């Protein structure tokens, strides 16, 4: 199972950009995804993280408060909401899927599908 | 029971043999990833090894077990085969893993499926058969495994940050006041129409009462077993980092063991009352409850609980069982069809049932693997109140 990631491009500093997350072979009935992203020479940063059956969703510290993760079922598909963006949001986003090994939704090792990335630019002026 | 030389005798063999086990056994797992750099793809090699050879020592061990009664002579070995523990895991089973996988696995599939695998419910048949000699609940006896098993989970941690190797090199000192022990307890001296026989245990087989016990093994036993096998992966899967994670499973693992010893003291006094099969079902309902819980958790909180829930099973399926077994089957058999009816029933299911769950972990996934799981538990447990001879829960 593979990992379409639409949205991205450039945007005004306090823009809001969309992101989404479609993928295509499984219904992921228990799996949970989530988004990570990597700027000039961060290692992979988290972002955000949403399983079935609640809103259950996480969000990491340069993020929380701003961008706002969903998914649906059978339309198999989630969104990140992405508010108030300034320039340090700069970077690939990737989709992804955890894996049943590994050691939780924080980490970038514990997903085994990763995405091809989705580049989002934002600038002062 | 209250002071009796050769109960304490044999409480703390219980207490510092699953200190052996507690050693290796729960956190298995991360002493081949995150020491030993073995693939979390590859562990599947070493499991079979260790279930192919348990597959192997459990029927012998129960018919031996129960062919020479009390004599004390299988004890011995498991006992002396202990000393090698640090040795084993060290400097042996070690290297051998970095060196050729496959031939690393097979000295662990002989060596950890004769101790533990099929060696633990040896040494609680044999306990157990010292239970109604020396007049005294078997409950109150493994109890103190569960400290152990605790206390060294206590220890592991501890020092998993600072020489893990510490808690290797106990398990073999604790192997030899395992001796000490074996050497002053009391029972049946060597040397050595009623007794025990291969013709009559044959004939065992064709009892349907075994039949039926086996299907409550495979189906509600088996199932529950696999569950836990993945359960500490996705427990993690709840938590941020992974080793916050774990470090909430240690203490759980800790602590819900000794919440799982205060159980044990108490389940004599209430499986004595209620009956032996009611204490079975009574299990696999808190079995059922935890896999179908755990296919709606939804917070770290409810993930906890499900954990924590495993600890009210135990103390009602080993005391149960066993209280189930000597009272439909003669007691000469006891320790040979807990042996093979439970471990190797259960074990042979849970070869087929462990490689059908893990493509669910692929395909769907933990939690609606999980649902499948709960509903042939919690199925399995439905039909064992009627197959299961004895009073049942109508009794009340
Ligand atoms: C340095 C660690 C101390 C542990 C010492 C354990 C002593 C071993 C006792 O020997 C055994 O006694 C049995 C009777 O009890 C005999 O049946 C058996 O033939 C004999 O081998
Ligand atoms: O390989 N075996 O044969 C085997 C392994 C573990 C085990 O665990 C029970 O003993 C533990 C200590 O008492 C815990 O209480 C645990 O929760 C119980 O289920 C029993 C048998």
């Amino acid at each position: 199972v593979q990992l379409v990631e639409s949205g991205g491009g450039l945007v005004q500093a306090g823009d809001s950009l969309r992101l989404s997350c479609a993928a295509s072979g499984g219904t992921f009935s228990t799996f949970n995804m989530g988004w990570f992203r990597q700027d000039l020479g961060k290692e992979r940063e988290f972002v955000a993280a949403i399983r079935w059956t609640g809103g259950r969703a996480y969000y990491g510290d340069s993020v929380k408060g701003r961008f706002t993760i969903s998914r649906d079922n059978a339309k198999n598909t989630v969104y990140l909401q992405m508010n108030s963006l300034k320039p340090e949001d700069t970077a690939v986003y990737y989709c992804a899927r955890q894996g049943t090994n590994g050691g939780g939704y924080s980490e970038a090792t514990s997903y085994n599908y990763w995405g091809q990335g989705t580049q989002v630019t934002v600038s002062s002026h | 029971y209250l002071k009796n030389t050769n109960f304490w005798m044999f409480g703390l063999f219980f207490f510092f043999y699953f200190f052996i086990m507690g050693a290796y056994f729960p956190f298995f797992p991360i002493w081949l990833h995150d020491i030993n750099h073995i693939s979390k793809s590859d562990t599947w090699i070493i499991f079979a090894a260790i279930s192919l050879f348990s597959l192997l020592f459990q029927p012998l061990f129960g018919l031996l077990s129960d062919k020479l009664g009390l004599r004390k002579y299988l004890l011995w070995i498991i006992t002396g085969m202990l000393v090698m523990f640090a040795p084993f895991f060290i400097f042996i089973f070690g290297p051998l893993l970095q060196y050729n996988i496959l031939v690393g696995s097979i000295v662990g599939g002989i060596y950890l499926g004769f101790c533990f695998n099929a060696g633990a419910p040896a040494v609680e048949a044999f306990i157990e058969k010292v239970s109604r000699r020396s007049n005294f609940e078997f409950g109150r006896a493994r109890m103190f495994g569960c400290v152990g098993w605790a206390l060294c989970a206590s220890i592991v941690g501890i020092m998993f940050t600072i020489n893990n190797q510490f808690v290797f090199w106990l398990g073999s000192g604790c192997a030899l006041i395992l001796a000490v022990l074996l050497f002053f307890a009391k029972t049946d001296a060597p040397s050595s129409h009623s007794a025990f026989s291969l013709k009559l245990a044959l004939e065992l087989f064709r009892q349907p009462k075994l039949w039926f016990l086996s299907l409550y093994v495979i189906g509600v036993s088996c199932t529950y077993d696999v569950f836990d096998q993945q359960f500490a992966n996705f427990f993690t899967s709840f938590f941020a980092t992974g080793e916050q994670g774990t470090r909430v499973f240690w203490y759980v693992t800790t602590m819900g063991e000794l919440l799982n010893a205060s159980i044990m003291f108490f389940a004599p006094l209430i499986i004595n009352r209620i009956g032996g099969k009611n204490a079975l079902l009574l299990a696999g309902t808190i079995m059922s409850v935890r896999i179908i819980g755990s296919s709606f958790a939804t917070s770290a909180l409810e993930v906890v609980i499900l954990k924590t829930l495993h600890m009210f099973e135990v103390p009602f399926l080993l005391v149960g069982c066993f209280k189930y077994i000597t009272s439909q089957f003669e007691v000469r058999f006891s320790a040979t069809i807990y042996l093979v009816c439970f471990c190797f029933f259960k074990q042979l299911a849970m070869i087929f049932m462990s490689v059908l769950a893990g493509n669910m972990y692929e395909s769907i996934g933990f939690q609606g693997a999980y649902l499948v799981l709960g509903l042939v538990a919690l199925g399995f447990t439905l039909i064992s109140v009627f197959t299961l001879s004895g009073p049942g829960p109508l009794s009340l």
